[PDB]
């Protein structure tokens, strides 16, 4: 469905005239395509049938219940992202027209979704190299979609070079495995899992660790996420981690067959450093996207602890954590895009320059959100308290399940460190909450006729005009309550995670 | 001499020199694949080698285009 | 009952280089694009192939 | 018929206040009638909600059996089992009683946003009350740390000049330490596949593993009582949080650590609790002695009250860790008595003096009995109650805790008797100064204690005297539940 | 697990389309008109521009129908495939399949049909197309070849089931049926 | 199952009600939105119940094999 509909959109977009309205309607067509793709995938793929694992296309691809769950998650999260570009986020032309300016926006997303879904399914070293480049190239194009932006082109240049080096490392690892064994199919390689250099697979993971911003390769990820536009950072900082982490879990599943203790220590060493940089790094920063980049690094480290353990509880921990983190990731960036309407207008010290690509760029731009919009502020507070890990929010159960897998497999040092890192990271998490609400009682009797929303003309002075459009506000409302009220259906959701099998069987 | 990271001096001090370094590094993996495939008398490895050449060519085109547009932006006033 | 249920699921059976799952259902080499009969080093007879290992479906 | 009714009614109560106050927020530039008189009709509804919460537990109290061993009112809700025994029943009643008292304390001394404050207070009261009726470690931890989110915002919004520092202290001190308690809980769920109270009490773990589990749990508890040297957050929070926040923190939150010892340490880690008892006594004795001496040098009026709570809860920790029924009952009696006297001292200091002069420095106040006789009467009476004078519930709790400590350890447990002298040293020095000498030259004559402040002081004084004179109201409920926590093999 | 009889592990493209139920065409039609409807629905939920409803241009309606037409067919194709795989109730499909196979066997014709592909290509084509419907939502791939790897035994078509005695079908041995692997390697073992 | 779907419909009303506060409109603004929101999550709730009911059957079948594996280990 994806491939066939992508070709039609490519031709149609180049035929019709260039306009913002047609691009937005074409974006809605892409939304229907992903929705149709989800319906088709759910019709034929079931958890019970895929438990054993089914080979496809001359065994080049292998789909199981573990892989199928992530693919369904990828399609769903992509649907929520397209809603941002398929509908209004602020209702203001000066702000929203950026999303409708580039026609190939929906085309590049559909290219990347194909790469994202097929990556966990790779069963050959040749197709592994092909798919990882297909996903990587699509991310470079999306980072450079705004080619009139100096920062966007600079970030894409940085993204291309770092990813290309990682691709070379991935290619170098697969070639070294072929030299030792002469086989390209992973299942054939598993026959010689006890006779190949298991550190060559560590070289493969090193290339994958670069693509997810893991330490010591964290620096480029933070720089790219902060410079890129908020609409672009929202995608490139979450989507690559959905597929690569799933593939890392499969590779670590194969590595644990021989159970190389030296391999675990090296990965533990990188996880330990990533928790230090992830926690202390965000303590002294002024940009919100820079803060979220450190937050992204820290949370990936938590998931890697579950991946490194690679046990039955790890499947439950990883599947739950990746789902709830994605929903929190979408909710936070959705709120950030909307709340740009409450920015004061100058009418200066520090000569602060704010561009149309990132209207919200500093943490202190979130000031007085408790007064400007109490419901949106609480929704952000719930999301932030979830990242902290306050129970009974979705974030607590994610860390609760990760700790179970870590301590069950004997990672006492990492479990204690991850909890110290959580407390350290709470400092900058609480700073967001301090900016939102701690000055409410002093600024309650204040006058703000210079906000961006105040420039919006009224219709007839009698219509009750909402400040936010129907779609984006509903998505925030739905995601916020799912995070808040997870205790109601927590037991059944984990039971669903009980049935996700990666060749466990019995 | 490799462990002191000697190759970091052989790379020039321009952005396009980094691109050349990546092409050489990827080319080394392809040469190794041809070396293993030829000894084994395995055409599967030669299929892999051909794919690596085609994929690496696509990577160069995408990177150059980003670098072309990056250079364009600075010299983009074009008032004349 | 809940404690008993979690003990069954959370137990990870031991894996080693002697017992693990490989997802291959057939022996390759029954047909080559050309020159199928090489040096006669292929001793696997597909006319008398013993039953392959079948994957276990715990839900069936 | 308890947790289901309590959560559903309060959730409906939260929704009701949100719908009414936030209906006209759509840049209407409106005036409305609910906001008249500082949102009186919205404060009144929230006050009624707190009163009804008390009636909910009273209906279950009528059916409570004091001669029945084990948890009563066992209920399944949200995939969680809830139950009540003798110890849980009394602590729930104290938490719900302080609900209306905390709301009434900030009736007309907030700069605004009364609806947000009322909802936050009621949410905290219910969450803390639910923490006494959960029947597993995971549910205990969920409610143990769920109160941080409403409390962090409450302090940061309605706090004093240093509210920002206080909000960081309470959020980080109580979370970084509770995470060490979560590690012990995770270990239980790994090796036993369950965190149920009854299930884990019957399991004997290795003496090394019990040592590791005890340390993880005690770190979360010791920070929350609090004990030295992890106590420095409490004086900052009390001196900056609003009066209603101080009442809940001093009256309920600090009692969760004592209840945590009852549930998480004594019946499941009994062997290692005996070994750790000398260490706990040494820490608590030094906590009692040091805090009393440190209180002598404090100049902030509300900080002095904050340190007084540390010394009293040190006695509670000493009593609850005694391996006899006298010490255990006395610790529980002192917790209930402290739950009334301690908020009253904050009300006298942070609610009566502060609401008139807005300065908490001690140098500005002396001779207050000249123009505030009603204030001085309550100040003197509550000062003697805080020092353990008989006829007050504090004396019954302190004497039995000291007696139980001597029975547990005659030599070093005798040092707990120093609380009789040390508590009177700092408490009376403050009271003697506030009432003695001529009226302060830095103060203008103003109103004495009003009717609203009289009501708060009287209905916090009444439970203290009733418990002090006839503590058998409390002992009868506790005797069967408390007898289960004793570990001894006499042959 | 709701399991049924296996019919064809790699059903042919024509076989899947022929075995469409009336509901399969119904879901195909709903997909064809659903996509234009969703564009109307999206405008009703939130207009693309302004605050009032505005019908999307007919050019958008034409391309949306084309997207829905392929989307509906793919959904119908997957539903019919599960009946061949046995994942779905297929008693109607089993009866129709058995009648066609017995008729072909009675004529000494291969049920799979004659193929232009040599023995290697027939096996190769089956490997590429088998279980490819699991990724049909990602990209298309269909079995458009007459190969002999369908994961079934033609012996099970010799036993007579209920309601098939009146079919009056005479079945010769498999070694006398044209275009079968058991009836091709007569002279050489490496050439059919 | 009606009580289950009633709860899901109640959740849908909550989402719509929370949306009204986000958009700064009275909670009576366009009352038909609550009908749409409630029926949307009722459809999700109906699918969710089927997902959980199906999951319970699958778990029981797997548990039987796990107990057999445990018996061999405990011997
Ligand atoms: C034939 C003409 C055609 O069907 O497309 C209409 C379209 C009309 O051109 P136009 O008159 O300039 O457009 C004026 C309006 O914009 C026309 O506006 P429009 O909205 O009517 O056209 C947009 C069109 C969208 O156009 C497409 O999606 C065509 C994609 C084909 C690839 O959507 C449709 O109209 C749907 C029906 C036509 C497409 C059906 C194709 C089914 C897939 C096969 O013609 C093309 O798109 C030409 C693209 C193909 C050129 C030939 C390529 C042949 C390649 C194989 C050669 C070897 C054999
Ligand atoms: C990331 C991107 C990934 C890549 C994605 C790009 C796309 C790749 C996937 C493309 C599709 C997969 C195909 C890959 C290459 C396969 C090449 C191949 O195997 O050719 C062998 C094939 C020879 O193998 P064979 O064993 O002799 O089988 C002969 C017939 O194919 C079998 O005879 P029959 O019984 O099926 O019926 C013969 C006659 C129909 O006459 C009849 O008697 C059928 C009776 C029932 C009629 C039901 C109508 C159903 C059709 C509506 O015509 C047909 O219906 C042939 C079926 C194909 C229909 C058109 C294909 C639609 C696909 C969209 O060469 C062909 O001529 C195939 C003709 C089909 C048209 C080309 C198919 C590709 C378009
Ligand atoms: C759009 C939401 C559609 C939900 C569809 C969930 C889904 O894909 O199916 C559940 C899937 C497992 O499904 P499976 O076991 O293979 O088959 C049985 C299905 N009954 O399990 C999964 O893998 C799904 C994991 C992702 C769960 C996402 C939960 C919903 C996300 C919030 C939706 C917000 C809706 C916002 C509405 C915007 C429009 C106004
Ligand atoms: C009772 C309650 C207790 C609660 C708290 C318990 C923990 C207490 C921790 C005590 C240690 C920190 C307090 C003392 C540090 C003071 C730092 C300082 O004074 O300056 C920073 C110092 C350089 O000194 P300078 O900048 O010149 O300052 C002037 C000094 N005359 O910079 C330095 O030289 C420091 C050394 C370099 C940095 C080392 C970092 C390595 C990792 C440190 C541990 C972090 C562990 C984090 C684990 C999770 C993340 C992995
Ligand atoms: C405001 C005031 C607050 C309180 C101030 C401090 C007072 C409380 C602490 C002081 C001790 C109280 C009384 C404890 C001693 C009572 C026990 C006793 O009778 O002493 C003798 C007894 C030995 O008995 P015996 O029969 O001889 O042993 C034979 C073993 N085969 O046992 C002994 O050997 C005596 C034990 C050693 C003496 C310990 C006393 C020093 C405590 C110092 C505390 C720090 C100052
Ligand atoms: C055959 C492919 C083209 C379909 C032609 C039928 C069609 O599009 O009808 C025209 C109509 C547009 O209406 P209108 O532009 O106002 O009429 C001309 C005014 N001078 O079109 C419409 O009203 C839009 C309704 C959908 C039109 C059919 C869309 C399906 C096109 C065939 C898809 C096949 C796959
Ligand atoms: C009328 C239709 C309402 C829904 C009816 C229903 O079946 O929902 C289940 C439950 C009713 O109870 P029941 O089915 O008998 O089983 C106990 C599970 N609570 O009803 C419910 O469970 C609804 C509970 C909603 C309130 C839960 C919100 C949690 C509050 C924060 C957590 C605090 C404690 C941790
Ligand atoms: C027991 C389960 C309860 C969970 C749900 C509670 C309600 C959530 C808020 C939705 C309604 C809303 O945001 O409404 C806002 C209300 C009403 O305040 P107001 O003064 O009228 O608003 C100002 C508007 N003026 C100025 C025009 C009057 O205030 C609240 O935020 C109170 C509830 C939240 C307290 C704790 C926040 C952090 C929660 C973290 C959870 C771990
Ligand atoms: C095992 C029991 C653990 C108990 C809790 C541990 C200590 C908590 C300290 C509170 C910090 C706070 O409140 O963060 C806020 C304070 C603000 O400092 P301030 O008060 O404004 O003064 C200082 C500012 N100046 C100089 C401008 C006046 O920023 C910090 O310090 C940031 C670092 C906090 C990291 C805490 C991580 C703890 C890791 C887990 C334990 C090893
Ligand atoms: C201004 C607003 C402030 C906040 C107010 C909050 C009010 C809450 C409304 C009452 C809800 C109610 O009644 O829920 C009850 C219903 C029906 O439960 P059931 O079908 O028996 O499920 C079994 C319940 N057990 C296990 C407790 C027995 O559950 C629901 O629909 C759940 C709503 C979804 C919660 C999000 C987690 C699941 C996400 C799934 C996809 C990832
Ligand atoms: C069978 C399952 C689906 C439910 C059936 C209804 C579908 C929606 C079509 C109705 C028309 C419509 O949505 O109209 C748009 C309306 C109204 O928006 P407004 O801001 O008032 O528009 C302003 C118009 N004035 C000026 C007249 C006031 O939006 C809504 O009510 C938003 C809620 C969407 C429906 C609930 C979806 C729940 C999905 C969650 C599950 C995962």
């Amino acid at each position: 469905m994806l491939f066939t509909s992508l070709l039609l959109i490519i031709v149609y977009g180049s035929l019709v005239n260039k306009s913002h309205l047609l691009t937005k309607l074409i974006n809605r067509l892409g939304l229907i395509i992903i929705i149709y793709t989800l319906l088709i995938h759910l019709n034929i793929n079931t958890l019970e049938n895929l438990s054993i694992g089914i080979n496809m296309f001359n065994n080049l691809l292998l789909i199981n219940s573990f892989n199928n769950t992530i693919i369904e998650l990828i399609l769903i999260i992509c649907i929520l992202y397209v809603l941002l570009i398929s509908f209004n986020i602020t209702g203001l032309s000066i702000i929203d027209n950026l999303n409708y300016s580039k026609r190939t926006f929906i085309v590049i997303v559909l290219f990347n979704i194909i790469g994202l879904t097929l990556l966990p399914l790779v069963n050959d070293i040749m197709i592994l190299f092909i798919i990882i480049e297909l996903q990587s190239y699509s991310l470079y194009l999306l980072t450079a979609i705004f080619n009139e932006s100096h920062n966007s082109t600079k970030s894409a240049l940085y993204y291309f070079i770092v990813g290309s080096i990682a691709s070379f490392i991935i290619l170098d690892a697969t070639v070294s495995i072929y030299d030792d064994l002469g086989l390209t199919n992973i299942q054939y390689i598993l026959m010689y899992i006890d006779k190949l250099e298991i550190f060559d697979l560590l070289c493969l993971l090193f290339g994958l660790f670069i693509k997810i911003g893991l330490a010591p390769f964290y620096s480029y990820s933070i720089t790219i996420y902060s410079l890129s536009p908020t609409i672009i950072t929202n995608y490139i900082s979450l989507m690559p981690k959905l597929s690569i982490l799933t593939l890392i879990y499969i590779i670590m599943h194969y590595i644990n067959i021989v159970n190389n203790t030296d391999l675990n220590y090296v990965i533990s060493f990188l996880i330990l450093i990533s928790m230090f940089i992830g926690s202390f790094g965000g303590l002294n920063v002024i940009r919100i996207k820079t803060l979220l980049a450190y937050s992204s690094l820290l949370n990936v480290s938590y998931m890697l602890l579950a991946i490194l353990s690679n046990s039955n509880e790890s499947i439950i921990a990883y599947i739950y954590y990746i789902i709830q983190y994605s929903l929190t990731h979408i909710n936070i960036f959705s709120i950030i895009l909307v709340i740009s309407i409450y920015l004061p207008i100058m009418n200066n010290m520090l000569n602060v320059m704010i561009t149309k690509y990132s209207p919200i760029e500093y943490i202190n731009q979130l000031k007085n959100l408790f007064i400007n919009n109490i419901f949106i502020a609480i929704a952000l507070c719930i999301s932030i308290f979830s990242l902290i890990g306050i129970p009974p929010l979705t974030g607590f159960y994610g860390k609760y399940l990760v700790l179970i897998s870590g301590l069950n497999n004997g990672y006492v040092l990492l479990s204690i460190v991850l909890i110290i890192a959580s407390s350290i990271s709470t400092v900058y998490y609480a700073t967001i909450l301090k900016v939102l609400s701690f000055d409410t009682l002093s600024f309650k009797d204040i006058i703000s006729n210079n906000l961006i929303i105040n420039t919006s003309p009224e219709n007839n002075n009698n219509e009750i005009k909402p400040e936010i459009s129907n779609v984006i506000s509903y998505v925030i409302s739905s995601l916020t309550l799912i995070i808040l009220l997870i205790i109601i259906q927590y037991e059944n959701i984990v039971k669903g995670a009980y049935l996700v099998l990666l060749y466990n069987w019995v | 001499m490799d462990l002191i990271l000697l190759m970091l001096v052989a790379v020039g001090l321009n952005i396009i020199d980094i691109y050349i370094m990546i092409e050489i590094l990827i080319m080394g993996c392809t040469v190794n694949t041809i070396y293993s495939a030829s000894l084994d008398n395995d055409m599967i490895g030669l299929i892999y080698s051909l794919i690596q050449i085609i994929i690496a060519g696509v990577e160069s085109a995408i990177g150059l285009s980003i670098l072309v547009n990056y250079n364009r932006i600075r010299n983009s006033e074009e008032i004349e | 009952s809940t404690a008993d249920l979690y003990g069954l699921i959370s137990f990870t059976p031991k894996r080693d280089i002697h017992h693990y799952v490989i997802r291959v259902d057939e022996v390759p080499g029954k047909h080559f694009p050309t020159n199928t009969t090489g040096n006669f080093g292929n001793t696997v007879d597909f006319e008398n192939l013993e039953p392959r290992r079948k994957p276990i479906n715990p839900y069936l | 018929m308890l947790v289901q009714n309590l959560i559903i009614f309060n959730i409906i109560g939260i929704v009701l206040l949100v719908l009414l106050n936030n209906n006209n927020n759509g840049i209407l530039n409106k005036k409305s009638l609910l906001t008249i008189k500082n949102e009186l009709k919205l404060k009144q509804i929230g006050l009624i909600i707190s009163i009804i919460n008390i009636l909910i537990i009273i209906e279950n109290w009528i059916g409570f059996n004091s001669n029945y061993y084990g948890f009563q009112n066992i209920e399944r809700f949200l995939n969680i089992y809830w139950g009540i025994d003798g110890i849980s029943l009394l602590l729930v009643l104290l938490t719900l009683i302080l609900g209306p008292i905390a709301i009434l304390s900030n009736w007309k001394n907030l700069k605004g946003y009364y609806t947000y404050y009322v909802i936050s207070i009621n949410m905290l009261v219910i969450l803390m009350a639910l923490n006494f009726i959960c029947l597993d470690l995971v549910s205990f931890y969920i409610l143990f740390e769920s109160t941080l989110a409403p409390l962090f915002l409450l302090i940061g919004i309605y706090g004093a000049n240093n509210k920002n520092k206080a909000a960081y202290y309470v959020l980080i001190y109580t979370l970084a330490s509770s995470l060490f308690m979560l590690l012990s809980i995770v270990i239980y769920y790994i090796i036993i596949n369950s965190t149920d109270y009854i299930y884990i009490n019957n399991i004997i773990l290795s003496i090394n593993l019990q040592s590791l589990l005890f340390i993880g749990i005690i770190i979360g508890i010791a920070v929350k009582t609090p004990l030295m040297p992890v106590h420095t957050w409490l004086p900052t929070v009390h001196s900056e949080s609003p009066l209603g926040g101080s009442i809940l923190l001093a009256g309920v939150i600090l009692k969760l650590a004592i209840y945590g010892v009852i549930r998480l340490l004594l019946p499941n880690l009994s062997e290692i609790s005996m070994m750790f008892t000398p260490i706990i006594y040494i820490i608590s004795i030094l906590t009692l002695i040091y805090s009393s001496l440190i209180t002598l040098k404090q100049t902030d009026l509300k900080v002095i009250i904050a340190y007084s709570s540390i010394s009293h809860l040190a006695v509670c920790m000493i009593g609850i860790f005694a391996n006899n029924l006298i010490g255990i009952n006395g610790s529980l009696i002192l917790c209930l008595a402290h739950g009334f006297v301690s908020p009253a001292l904050f009300i006298l200091v942070g609610g009566i003096l502060y609401d008139r002069y807005h300065n908490r420095l001690i140098n500005y106040y002396q001779g207050l009995s000249t123009f505030m006789p009603i204030f001085s009467i309550y100040l003197v009476v509550f000062s003697f109650c805080n020092t353990g004078t008989p006829l007050s519930g504090n004396f019954v709790g302190e004497f039995l805790s000291i007696t139980g400590a001597v029975i547990r350890h005659p030599i070093i447990g005798s040092l707990t008797a120093a609380s009789v002298l040390l508590s009177a040293c700092y408490q009376m020095k403050l009271t003697n100064r506030l009432t003695g000498s001529v009226f302060s030259q830095y103060l203008h004559i103003t109103n004495d204690v009003t009717n609203r402040e009289i009501f708060l002081l009287n209905w916090l004084l009444i439970p203290t005297i009733i418990i002090g004179i006839y503590p058998s109201f409390v002992t009868n409920i506790l005797n069967l539940a408390s007898s289960t926590l004793i570990y001894s093999v006499l042959i | 697990m709701e399991t049924y009889e296996l019919i064809d592990s790699d059903p042919k493209f024509s076989r899947v389309v022929r075995y469409f139920r009336p509901s399969d065409y119904l879901t195909w039609a709903l997909g064809t008109i659903g996509a234009p409807g969703l564009m109307v629905l999206f405008e009703k939920i939130e207009p693309a521009k302004g605050n009032t409803f505005k019908m999307p241009p007919p050019s958008i309606m034409r391309i949306a129908t084309t997207i829905g037409f392929f989307g509906g067919f793919y959904y119908a194709y997957t539903s019919s495939t599960k009946r061949f795989w046995g994942y779905s109730e297929n008693a109607k499909e089993v009866a129709k399949d058995r009648y066609e196979v017995k008729k072909a066997l009675s004529e000494k014709k291969s049920p799979y049909g004659s193929s232009l592909l040599n023995p290697y290509q027939q096996d190769m084509s089956a490997r590429n197309s088998t279980n490819s419907q699991l990724l049909l939502a990602i990209f298309p791939w269909f079995n458009v070849a007459n190969h002999q790897s369908h994961g079934i035994d033609l012996r099970k078509y010799y036993e007579v089931r209920d309601g098939e005695e009146n079919w009056n079908f005479t079945l010769p041995p498999l070694d006398q049926v044209k275009d079968l692997d058991v009836a091709q390697y007569k002279e050489y073992s490496n050439y059919p | 199952m009606i009580a289950s779907l009633a709860g899901w419909g109640l959740f849908g009303v909550t989402v719509r009600a929370y949306q009204q506060g986000i958009r700064k409109v009275p909670f009576s603004y366009y009352p038909l939105g609550y009908v749409y929101s409630a029926l949307g999550w009722v459809a999700f709730g109906y699918g969710f119940n089927l997902w959980t009911e199906r999951n319970d059957k699958l778990l029981e079948k797997r548990v039987e094999k796990l107990k057999e594996s445990r018996n061999l280990r405990l011997s």
